[PDB]
């Protein structure tokens, strides 16, 4: 009422192409608990690091790290299949619990977190300079990674589709759409953004066909 | 890799 105990800095986890996602926000009111769920990025995935970041940049290295687990027994299922469940609870004393929870599976797996882990009172307004200071130089980095995974799923799903398909594809579309797969899975390996696209536009024309036989 |  006349004090706040609240979070200096957004905490989260590292989520695919080493971006930070934020679980709970900066300048937060303790005690709280947020959750939200996840999934995995390669098929018959069978664990996840859970890689906790505090701080307020897009890039997960930028932040500080607060510590690091791992969750296993994930049962083999296609990627974007399993349902992990990740919670921070922060609790009146200010110490962060993280879980992630496998609800197929039902096993779990906590870090805690004591209230004076991380960055001190100084290396926070450092955070928050650096981030207003390079807000575009990250909108940049975000928008690329949206890419390299909006790229990285049409790549899959496309070899899904083909592999579906078969026999029903004509020869003639089939070479089309796998040098332009090729081209693309070697787009991804670079940073061109624009090049990415590039690929995405030459399967999107090419694979007219297959979509077809899809629907 | 976790993935949104």
């Amino acid at each position: 009422v006349l004090l706040l105990d609240v979070t200096p800095l957004s905490l989260g986890i590292e989520t695919m192409g080493g971006v930070m996602t934020t679980l709970i926000a900066k300048n937060t009111t303790i005690p709280t608990k947020h959750s939200q769920v996840f999934s995995t990025a390669e098929d018959n995935q069978s664990a996840v690091t859970i890689h906790v970041l505090q701080g307020e940049r897009k890039r997960a290295a930028d932040n500080k790290s607060l510590g690091q687990f791992n969750l296993d027994g994930i049962n083999p299922a296609p990627r974007g299949m399993p349902q992990i469940e990740v919670t921070f609870d922060i609790d009146a004393d200010g110490i962060l619990h993280v879980s992630a929870k496998d609800k197929n599976s039902g096993k779990e797996q906590k870090i805690t977190i004591k209230a004076s882990s991380g960055l001190n009172e100084d290396e926070i307004q450092k955070m928050v300079r650096d981030a207003e200071a390079n807000a575009e130089a990250d909108r940049k980095f975000e928008e690329l990674v949206q890419t390299r995974n909006q790229g990285d799923h049409l790549l899959h799903s496309t070899r899904k589709q083909v592999e579906e398909a078969g026999d029903k594809l004509p020869a003639d579309d089939k070479t089309a759409i796998e040098s332009a797969l090729t081209a693309l899975e070697t787009a991804l390996k670079g940073e061109d953004k624009a090049a990415i696209e590039a690929k995405m536009q030459e399967l999107a024309q090419v694979s007219q066909k297959l979509m077809e036989i899809a629907q | 890799t976790l993935v949104i």
